[PDB]
RNA sequence: AUCAACGGAUAAAAGUUACCCCGGGGAUAACAGGCUGAUCUCCCCCGAGCGUCCACAGCGGCGGGGAGGUUUGGCACCUCGAUGUCGGCUCGUCGCAUCCUGGGGCUGAAGAAGGUCCCAAGGGUUGGGCUGUUCGCCCAUUAAAGCGGCACGCGAGCUGG
RNA sequence: CUCCUAAAAGGUAACGGAGGCGCCCAAAGGUCCCCUCAGGCGGGACGGAAAUCCGCCGGAGAGCGCAAGGGUAGAAGGGG
RNA sequence: AAUUCUGA
RNA sequence: GCCCGGAUAGCUCAGUCGGUAGAGCAGGGGAUUGAAAAUCCCCGUGUCCUUGGUUCGAUUCCGAGUCCGGGCACCA
RNA sequence: CCGAGGGUAGGGCCCGUGACUGGGGCGAAGUCGUAACAAGGUAGCUGUACCGGAAGGUGCGGCUGGA
RNA sequence: UUCGGAUUGGGGUCUGCAACCCGACCCCAUGAAGCCGGAAUCGCUAGUAAUCGCGGAUCAGCCAUGCCGCGGUGAAUACG
RNA sequence: UGAAACUCAAAGGAAUUGACGGGGGCCCGCACAAGCGGUGGAGCAUGUGGUUUAAUUCGAAGCAACGCGAAGAACCUUAC
């Protein structure tokens, strides 16, 4: 679950994934966060299936920040149909994700529960992730 | 009701069984398999609570004129110290007595009465309509949201069918003993010479339960084979596993399909049928359950009544218990809280 | 001029062929192989939660990673101056992802019985009823009545339902 | 015909993504002279949350017969 | 070209 | 799966160039009846399936969606 | 030779039983209409024929237990 | 409408211990629906119908426009 | 030609007395017809069904119950 409620075009091209995030490399919300190491399209089903994995772990606790949003229509041709005859129909939605992107980040919880509620979510993702805590980049002087 | 409640509860019986609990309780006979322990203290509390019952009785019995001094002395405190233990008492007096009755499965649900006119043709169709206004007004003034499901205003007079929702707590537990046959004796307002005939009716009552409809089947719940279809097709039909076969292991019901040449679309049509034929076994058992919730009685003919009503001899004899009031008119308009309790007492007695 | 099949064959025109024919094509489908592995089969990660108690005796929500090349597909690479197509019969042989039998760890293993995973093909893996059937269901057994690959092995070996 | 695909000239395929055209105006055309929007905020009989008024602020987000795009008030827009 | 009226 | 045709009052169904909305039935209030039917006056309620758009305005004209109705799915 | 009896083959009668099906009796209340009894609201009934949800209808001839 | 007097505001008299529910009157101000009534449907044959006013019982008062009486004016039509 | 199981306390003939007939003959009543004035419509009074309520006390139910018990409900009455 988690898809846009609009967009000007129902289907869009596959595009390409050339490394290094366009932004969202620093953690600007919570205490600890989760960052992607390898490029990939994360699915709506995955984002969610990790957001809950997160809460459920530390039930009735902090606040979770999801910083990636599946706004790319993913398509697929029906089964047993042959090539051509127009573009497949929408399957679900994905979010583009390149190396360095801080996807998630938790707030208001112990590092004990952070570096765990994340370790679990990580297993729900199609890629390799790494955990981080606020450091170098901060918005100040 | 108030003065009588005690007796019919095991008033003298329970206070003897009570110590039978603690009886086998003590002496931990190799307390292996856990069994009575659960219903050990809970069944116990029931016991010494017959004292809290005789305390709220005594505090409410020593209360009969527990205001004879308040009829002579209004301002004080030595007379307002047991009272904060007397207001709460007239409360449990009702509690420990109606929380001993409604003490069964699912009663707190919203009920659903149904009225079908028994024998007596048109009379019964009318007497039915009256039995309708009754519970309605009752449940109405009783603080219960009443929703009208059906109302089929029969041929000449009265109705043929009626079904209504009883929105509230313990609504079912209340309007439950009502479930059954209700006879009516009075000269037939319909008959020519206003002669005296008897009328019969049926009043079923059930708890509101099912609201949704889910019938999803896990993969392991079934089995899917695939073989070469039988029929026309030359090389095709001969070298392809177009023919599918879904089998639902639990029910044993199986479905096969070689409709189209696609193993795939055939699985589809297959399950499509399988489901359909699974809900049918789902609704066949979905009603052999809820229908056994109507009772095992009520032929709705003569001699089946469980409480008659007369008007040319003003009274209402409840055959079930034996009770007989002399105000049919009052009963048929609300007055029920009397025979409802008793109705239960009679019933809950055997459980 | 809906010559709109829009650079517009005649002013003027639809079907059928299993009764068919010739010229061509592996430039192009149906079989088999090939490449791919969505589908399929098997395996694994995470650990919500079930299991009276206890995440892992037996289970595994949401999600995630693979393997194999049995199935349904995608593609259209050899073959259209021909690679005979289902099932049965006969003859087998190889795999292991083991149905028996031999070993072994767990168990929610008292014992006898089981369950689950590990090791291990040496050898075994029945007779019938129905259907062309493969597949299935059933009868009667058994230690067990395994699942596959061999052009879904085998028609210059047979059958031809 | 309009955009994208199309890799910053032009061009560029696919039974790729998404829409329009087979008309229309005697003024919706020439020219000369004037005029300037949509909105938002307050004020106002009937008055919606836009009818017509008044006042500030509004550089173009309005308008341009119909699709899209480019263009455009220093007019292609509005009026005579 | 105009029905029906149960059952003490 | 493809291609047609649908959805409008409680049921069965009309309707328009884009502003409107209906019939028969059921149903409510009256009338004859001893009391029902029949019959006789009086009645009304609808996003015109959903969700987009065009328009100044959409039941209506286009995109899409859901449910139902038809017709095809052939050579191997 | 005959022979109780046993076996073999085909018949006849009766009893029991059978998915389903035919119509019947009964059943203090259903649904449909109202055929017959009063010119029963087309007088009725009758043998037969055809027809129809159902009583019933209609045709031909017969009777009056009707006018 | 100088028709019709509902409803309502305001001011008062009286009975009763007491009139908010719930009294009858009085006066100022309001002045509504109603332009002769669908399907239907009632009474009366002569001092009757129609029409006008008075009395009594009840009873403190009074929700009487009711009921029971009294007289004043005084019709139409009846084939069958 | 021609049974049975089962089931009912009757089935049935004639003739009485009535009631009834969309049978007949004869005959009455404001029954129709002839005619006049109303009701159903409107506002108000009152009775009742109904609903409501703590209670809205009870009875009357076609004609022959509904301005009927009530020829007088503020508390009395008055039964709720
Ligand atoms: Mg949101
Ligand atoms: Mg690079
Ligand atoms: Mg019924
Ligand atoms: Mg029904
Ligand atoms: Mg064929
Ligand atoms: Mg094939
Ligand atoms: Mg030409
Ligand atoms: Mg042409
Ligand atoms: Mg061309
Ligand atoms: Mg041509
Ligand atoms: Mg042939
Ligand atoms: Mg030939
Ligand atoms: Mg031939
Ligand atoms: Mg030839
Ligand atoms: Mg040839
Ligand atoms: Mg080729
Ligand atoms: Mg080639
Ligand atoms: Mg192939
Ligand atoms: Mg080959
Ligand atoms: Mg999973
Ligand atoms: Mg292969
Ligand atoms: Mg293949
Ligand atoms: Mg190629
Ligand atoms: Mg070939
Ligand atoms: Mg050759
Ligand atoms: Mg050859
Ligand atoms: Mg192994
Ligand atoms: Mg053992
Ligand atoms: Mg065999
Ligand atoms: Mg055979
Ligand atoms: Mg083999
Ligand atoms: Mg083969
Ligand atoms: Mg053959
Ligand atoms: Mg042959
Ligand atoms: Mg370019
Ligand atoms: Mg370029
Ligand atoms: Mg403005
Ligand atoms: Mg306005
Ligand atoms: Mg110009
Ligand atoms: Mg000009
Ligand atoms: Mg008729
Ligand atoms: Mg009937
Ligand atoms: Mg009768
Ligand atoms: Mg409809
Ligand atoms: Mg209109
Ligand atoms: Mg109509
Ligand atoms: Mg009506
Ligand atoms: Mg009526
Ligand atoms: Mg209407
Ligand atoms: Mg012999
Ligand atoms: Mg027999
Ligand atoms: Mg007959
Ligand atoms: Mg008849
Ligand atoms: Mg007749
Ligand atoms: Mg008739
Ligand atoms: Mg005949
Ligand atoms: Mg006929
Ligand atoms: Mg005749
Ligand atoms: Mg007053
Ligand atoms: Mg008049
Ligand atoms: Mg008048
Ligand atoms: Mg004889
Ligand atoms: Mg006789
Ligand atoms: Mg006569
Ligand atoms: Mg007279
Ligand atoms: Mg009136
Ligand atoms: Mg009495
Ligand atoms: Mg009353
Ligand atoms: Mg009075
Ligand atoms: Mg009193």
């Amino acid at each position: 679950m988690l898809m846009p409620r609009r967009m000007k075009y129902r289907k869009q091209q596959r595009g390409r994934l050339k490394g290094a995030t366009k932004g969202g490399d620093y953690v600007a919300f919570g205490d600890y966060g989760l960052v992607a190491l390898e490029p990939a399209w994360i699915t709506a089903q995955q984002i969610e299936a990790a957001r809950v994995a997160m809460v459920r772990h530390f039930r009735r606790g902090g606040k979770i920040f999801i910083r990636i949003f599946p706004d790319k229509p993913y398509t697929k041709k029906p089964l047993e149909v042959r090539m051509g005859k127009g573009k497949g129909n929408v399957e679900g939605y994905v979010a583009v994700v390149k190396p360095g992107r801080v996807m998630f980040e938790v707030a208001g919880v112990t590092e004990e529960q952070a570096m765990e509620a994340l370790r679990i979510a990580g297993h729900k993702l199609p890629i390799k992730t790494k955990i981080v805590r606020r450091d170098a980049y901060d918005e100040a002087q | 009701l108030a003065q009588r409640l005690e007796g019919l509860r095991g008033y003298l019986d329970i206070p003897q069984k009570e110590t039978r609990l603690k009886e086998l309780e003590r002496r931990l006979e190799d307390p292996s398999l856990w069994n009575d322990p659960e219903a050990a203290r809970k069944v116990s509390q029931e016991a010494a609570r017959l004292r809290r019952t005789v305390d709220t009785f005594r505090s409410l019995e020593s209360d009969l004129q527990g205001l004879l001094e308040l009829m002579e002395e209004l301002p004080a405190e030595e007379r307002e110290a047991l009272k904060p233990e007397l207001e709460e008492a007239a409360k449990k007096l009702d509690e420990l007595y109606h929380q001993t009755l409604l003490n069964f499965p699912h009663a707190e649900k919203n009920a659903i009465l149904t009225i079908q006119p028994g024998a007596g043709g048109t009379e019964a169709c009318d007497w039915a309509e009256m039995l309708l206004r009754m519970y309605t007004r009752f449940a109405e003034r009783q603080g219960f949201q009443v929703e009208v499901v059906d109302l089929t205003p029969g041929p000449e007079a009265g109705i043929d069918y009626a079904q209504i929702l009883v929105k509230g707590e313990n609504a079912y537990g209340l309007l439950s003993p009502e479930a059954g046959v209700h006879r009516l004796v009075r000269p037939s307002p319909f008959d020519a010479s206003g002669r005296r005939h008897t009328s019969f009716a049926g009043v079923e009552v059930i708890p509101e339960v099912d609201e949704e409809v889910e019938v999803v089947l896990k993969p392991e719940e079934l089995r899917i084979d695939v073989m070469r279809a039988s029929g026309p097709g030359g090389q095709g039909v001969n070298t392809t596993d177009s023919a599918v076969r879904v089998v639902h292991l639990p029910t044993g019901i199986t479905v096969t399909c070689q409709t189209t040449r696609s193993q795939i679309k055939n699985k589809e049509l297959a399950l499509k049928i399988l489901k359909a034929r699974l809900y049918e076994l789902e609704r066949k058992k979905r009603e052999e359950e809820l229908k056994a919730l109507r009772g095992e009685v009520e032929p709705i003919e003569w001699g089946s009544q469980i409480r008659s009503y007369v008007l040319d001899k003003n009274y209402v004899k409840d055959h079930r218990t034996g009770l007989m009031r002399h105000d049919p008119e009052n009963v048929l308009d609300g007055d029920l809280m009397d025979l409802i309790w008793a109705g239960l007492e009679w019933k809950a007695g055997r459980r």
